[PDB]
RNA sequence: CCAUAGGUUAAUGAGGCGAACCGGGGGAACUGAAACAUCUAAGUACCCCGAGGAAAAGAAAUCAACCGAGAUUCCCCCAG
RNA sequence: UUUUGUAUAAUGGGUCAGCGACUUAUAUUCUGUAGCAAGGUUAACCGAAUAGGGGAGCCGAAGGGAAACCGAGUCUUAACU
RNA sequence: AGGACCGAACCGACUAAUGUUGAAAAAUUAGCGGAUGACUUGUGGCUGGGGGUGAAAGGCCAAUCAAACCGGGAGAUAGCU
RNA sequence: UGUAACGGGGCUAAACCAUGCACCGAAGCUGCGGCAGCGACGCUUAUGCGUUGUUGGGUAGGGGAGCGUUCUGUAAGCCUG
RNA sequence: GUUUAUUAAAAACACAGCACUGUGCAAACACGAAAGUGGACGUAUACGGUGUGACGCCUGCCCGGUGCCGGAAGGUUAAU
RNA sequence: AAUUCCUUGUCGGGUAAGUUCCGACCUGCACGAAUGGCGUAAUGAUGGCCAGGCUGUCUCCACCCGAGACUCAGUGAAAUUGAACUCGCUGUGAAGAUGCAGUGUACCCGCGGCAAGACGGAAAGACCCCGUGAACCUUUACUAUAGCUUGACACUGAACA
RNA sequence: CUUUAAUGUUUGAUGUUCUAACGUUGACCCGUAAUCCGGGUUGCGGACAGUGUCUGGUGGGUAGUUUGACUGGGGCGGUCUCCUCCUAAAGAGUAACGGAGGAGCACGAAGGUUGGCUAAUCCUGGUCGGACAUCAGGAGGUUAGUGCAAUGGCAUAAGCCAGCUUGACUGCGAGCGUGACGGCGCGAGCAGGUGCGAAAGCAGGUCAUAGUGAUCCGGUGGUUCUGAAUGGAAGGGCCAUC
């Protein structure tokens, strides 16, 4: 049978041009008045998934 | 059976120290020293951070030197 | 994704975005695909007959990719700037 | 943690707000600061409102 | 009281068995979730009823999308 | 065999003969190999039929962005050195 | 007269020894208790498993009981050997 | 439990210190022969042929190359009273 | 008297008796999706449950807690 | 004390001597009045203690009678078992050696006996721990629920105040 | 309007009686040769009761499950995150149920800037006034101070006074540090707009290092980005925030 996609990771990650995965940063959902604006400003943009924890994503997202 | 304790704690190591030594070519913005106080002081082309972190404002080689009447340790970036 | 009982990455991390249904009915077209139609006119029904975009498609852009060497009338499609220049240089006529 | 949290609403008509804390016991009077409003790109008086 | 219930004759039919498939009435838990209760397993196993050589469904108070298609059933895609 | 470590007085086996344990299916990725090559390939089905037909579709040649959208650029931002 | 007395049948099972691959998957020998009573026994019948029954020990329900047996789910699961 | 606190016999050096020359002593090193791996170099590869260095303990484990068995084609062939 | 058939026969269980409490009969209660049945072909001097356990002398204080019974003015409070 | 830790409490009795027994005291760790209190004749295959009789229980065993054991003939098992050419000692060592080292001793093979060792046999330790194992049981653990109960609507209507 | 009368119906509540539903495990008759049942007459009760759906309460009567780890064995006890010093072996890092202490905040000024200032303690003298208030001089030279623990810093003060103020700004960010990762941190500089200062310049919170919590779900404001025939809308997305 077909492999089933882990649908949470499909809602959390997107494949880029060279095969990497982009993702949203954490720590930006609440408790936001005590955090510096520099920190948040460096948390709004999407970041790439690191090389170490990229294998578990590919295992969860076989269909890109 | 019996006993207890009150001395189990300790904190995490903050990884301070000197990251780039003398005669060591750096880029601008490179952290040289992380430290609590001003155990070192900022010389030429070297800024002092919020936490007394010494960073390079320019590119070049690190020069450690002792100046001033108090024999304080200054860090400068030589031109290159 | 099981990391022991540690919270895995796909649950540490937040969800984002939504899915556009309109993106499924849009398509992009090479300039090299313009020669594969017949008649030298390019519509949606022409491209679907040439088996390029697919049936359920309702929108298409032409993109500077590849190159065309023939005058082709483009009708009812969006065109990029470089494709507009290349079509008009090869003799095309972009219309609506 | 008696120092509750509030928001500083722009008086420029925008719904823009800064968030911050105060001790309402020791500072019963309202906070008014002149802060930057990035929508209007001006420094505008913000006033204390409830965090809601 | 008529009547009705009931009774009796007669005629025709049924009853029971049987492998799977089928439609329906009821309907688990182990398990998985690295525990577990929502969830899953699974309308599965099992029980029951009825039928046929197949059954069931079936001829739009349907889809579509402002173009149009034109009952049901089955297969490949759509698409994990 | 398990172990830091067994002649171990740790486990197991009386002996022989026979059987006895990483498979299968479908998806996916990588490597190798072969065919074609900016193209490659068909499934169901038809067909008397491992041919041929069938290109429905799938992957690839363009990406960025949550998205509209733009497009070899795009996003961010009022705008980027 | 008697849930009276002694004591065989009969019912039971307090002690010791034997035996413990037994004669016997609970018995034999020597003693022991009740022995007209809440006795005992024959035949047949009824109560069914989270259920029965129980002068109640978690006792008994076909040499099996803190939930019988058989078949099925079922190749349960086993981060253990 | 039995000498039982040089391994024993035994030793007044066959003990200790110092110095010295010998010799024994390993699967170490060298010699002779043989196999294989990886690199150089040249050939002119049958893509391997000389020379050349050097390497060759090995569990879990990774990689590479093979033997044999049963069955199918080759095979209405070949072997076989 | 009974009891752990198969390591425990006992001080354990039961017992007559005592007390509390429920029950007015289509009884309570119990087995049963229900119909029904037992109670009981009985009717409070009866039946069920609970505790104690012949007989003799006795059974003292506490209702704050937990239960149960009774109350219904007020507060709160569901579907609707 | 079927309850008393300290405790063999103290005193008395009984005995040559009595952590038990009996009777007292009360300082009841931590009795107590129907999860009954204190007494109680009779009974008990009941528990503890004492005495008389009796005796191989014992001092301390002796002899005898029989059934086996032993020998012959016939039939003929079993558990167990890596392989055995299966000594002692001291030491060593997966830390308690038939098997190693050193040394000592010992011709080969049976039979009857004993049972110190083979960490002997039997039963994948019942103790202990672990397992994100199980079962049963409890409760003011969680979530449900039968059952009991409340009210609304329906089956369910008419009058009068 | 405040303060209200007539009539009537729309109607609920509470009684009052009735009978026709319903009940009868009351009597009698018939089916019938029958203590079931049904039908019939009657009596009693009577819209109660009782059943169905909904609903609140009670509910170990029953069922499904949970009931942590470290641990010089387990339990008991203690601990579980963060900060500071030692252990830590002169870079970083480094364990134990090792030795000692703290944190789970505070501040609209205790922030920014400009300007200025410089302590502790003791000695002498001096009204109430005293070991110790305030005052004047001298020694001393930071033995003080730092919002709070410790360590490192601090005189150009980062310590203490006053003035003006909100940079406790928004978008970014070369380049580095630290982590397995998630993530955490430092940061010159650029654009916009601002404060102080004559100006150079400084300011993207506080001398630094603790003062904290992922995701999901959900709430609030803003934004047409999306909007399942179309136009809207709901809902979702994005930004801020709880
Ligand atoms: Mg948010
Ligand atoms: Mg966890
Ligand atoms: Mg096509
Ligand atoms: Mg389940
Ligand atoms: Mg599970
Ligand atoms: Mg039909
Ligand atoms: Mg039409
Ligand atoms: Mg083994
Ligand atoms: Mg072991
Ligand atoms: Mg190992
Ligand atoms: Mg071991
Ligand atoms: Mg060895
Ligand atoms: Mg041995
Ligand atoms: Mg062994
Ligand atoms: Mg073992
Ligand atoms: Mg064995
Ligand atoms: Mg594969
Ligand atoms: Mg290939
Ligand atoms: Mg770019
Ligand atoms: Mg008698
Ligand atoms: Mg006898
Ligand atoms: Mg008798
Ligand atoms: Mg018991
Ligand atoms: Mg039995
Ligand atoms: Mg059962
Ligand atoms: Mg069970
Ligand atoms: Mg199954
Ligand atoms: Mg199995
Ligand atoms: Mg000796
Ligand atoms: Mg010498
Ligand atoms: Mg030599
Ligand atoms: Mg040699
Ligand atoms: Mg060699
Ligand atoms: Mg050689
Ligand atoms: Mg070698
Ligand atoms: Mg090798
Ligand atoms: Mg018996
Ligand atoms: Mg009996
Ligand atoms: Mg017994
Ligand atoms: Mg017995
Ligand atoms: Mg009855
Ligand atoms: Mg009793
Ligand atoms: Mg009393
Ligand atoms: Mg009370
Ligand atoms: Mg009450
Ligand atoms: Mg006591
Ligand atoms: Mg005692
Ligand atoms: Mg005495
Ligand atoms: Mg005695
Ligand atoms: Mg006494
Ligand atoms: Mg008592
Ligand atoms: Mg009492
Ligand atoms: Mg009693
Ligand atoms: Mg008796
Ligand atoms: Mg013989
Ligand atoms: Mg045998
Ligand atoms: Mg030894
Ligand atoms: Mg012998
Ligand atoms: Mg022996
Ligand atoms: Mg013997
Ligand atoms: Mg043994
Ligand atoms: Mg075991
Ligand atoms: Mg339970
Ligand atoms: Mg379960
Ligand atoms: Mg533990
Ligand atoms: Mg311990
Ligand atoms: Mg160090
Ligand atoms: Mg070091
Ligand atoms: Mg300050
Ligand atoms: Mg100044
Ligand atoms: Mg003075
Ligand atoms: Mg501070
Ligand atoms: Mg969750
Ligand atoms: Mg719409
Ligand atoms: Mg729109």
């Amino acid at each position: 049978p077909k492999i089933k996609t882990v649908r949470g990771a499909a809602k959390r990650f997107k494949k880029t041009g060279k095969g990497g995965f982009k993702h949203k940063h954490a720590n930006l959902r609440h408790i936001l008045t005590k955090k510096a604006t520099k920190r948040k400003r460096h948390l709004r943009p999407k970041a790439m998934v690191s090389k170490g924890d990229l294998g578990l994503v590919i295992a969860c997202l076989p269909y890109a | 059976a019996g006993g207890s304790t009150r001395n189990g704690r300790d904190s995490e190591a903050k990884r301070l120290g000197v990251k780039r030594f003398g005669g060591e070519s750096v880029l601008a913005g490179s952290i040289i020293v992380r430290q609590r106080g001003t155990k070192f002081h900022a010389g030429a082309n070297v800024g002092c951070g919020r936490d007394h972190t010494l960073f390079a404002k320019a590119d070049g080689k690190v020069k450690f030197e002792v100046k001033g009447p108090k024999n304080r340790k200054f860090i400068s970036i030589e031109a290159e | 994704g099981f990391e022991g009982g540690q919270m895995p990455l796909y649950r540490r991390l937040p969800k984002f975005g939504f899915t556009s249904r309109k993106a499924a009915i849009t398509a992009e077209i090479r300039l090299s695909d313009l020669a594969k139609v017949e008649g030298g006119v390019v519509d949606l029904n022409t491209l679907k007959a040439a088996n390029i975009i697919g049936i359920q498609i309702e929108f298409a852009k032409v993109i500077l990719a590849g190159e065309v060497t023939t005058p082709v009338t483009v009708r009812g499609l969006r065109v990029t700037k470089g494709a507009r220049a290349a079509i008009e240089a090869a003799g095309g006529k972009i219309e609506e | 943690g008696i120092r509750e949290k509030i928001k500083l609403v722009s008086s420029a008509g925008t719904g823009h707000f800064y968030t911050t804390t105060k001790n309402k016991r020791t500072k019963p009077e309202k906070l008014e600061l002149k802060k930057f409003d990035p929508v209007v790109r001006q420094h505008v008086i913000y006033k204390e409102a409830k965090i809601k």
